[PDB]
């Protein structure tokens, strides 16, 4: 019965996680989308 | 239904655009048996929906690289096949 | 030099254009044991010559089906080790 207790309580733990592993996603997807445009933007001429 | 479960090994994607590889890499290795012609199938209706052109390939062993347009590039694997499909061009 | 045949299976793109590819593809396949290394070897190099976009696929089976540009589509065999190099961008 403790054992699996132990492994319910160690799965509904790790479900936790995958939140914070979808803030980073996040993170990733407006680095690399905005830095696509970011990247395409500047150049050494246009006095702005 | 055979849960092959998608393991995607590299992706410039959007997320919908790469289930829709992985649910249309499903049907065609339920359809056909060839790499080739299952390579072909998904190429030609990725072509067909979000406008050409793919390059597919299926297979077990195969290293590739290759460059892709920005945000058109998955490689992922479906039981014991590995899928990639790059957008350049 | 181990003489691994290039046996050429498909070929759109002319005989100096293939023996290019022959030559450099023993050179990849001679420097290096991983075909991902092979693979980025051949369309670096063809990029450098034969300006992008490459795409090389280095390995003993796949299925491939891609959109080439014309006079550019290779694809043979050295020893068992199949090489698809195309352009496409």
């Amino acid at each position: 019965k403790v054992n699996l207790k132990y492994d319910s309580w160690h799965k509904e733990v790790l479900s936790k996680f995958g939140q914070m592993l979808g803030s980073n996603m996040t993170e990733f997807h407006s680095q690399i989308s905005k830095s696509r445009q970011e990247l395409e933007q500047h150049s050494v001429d246009t006095a702005s | 239904m055979c849960d092959r479960k998608a393991v995607i090994k590299n992706a410039d994607m959007s997320e919908e655009m790469q289930q829709d590889s992985v649910e249309c890499a499903t049907q065609a290795l339920e359809k056909y048996n060839i790499e080739k012609d299952i390579a072909a199938h998904i190429k030609k209706e990725f072509d067909k929906k979000y406008n050409p052109t793919w390059h597919c390939i299926v297979g077990r062993n195969f290293g590739s690289y290759v460059t892709h347009e920005t945000k058109h590039f998955i490689y992922f694997y479906l039981g014991q096949v590995a899928i990639l499909l790059f957008k350049s061009g």
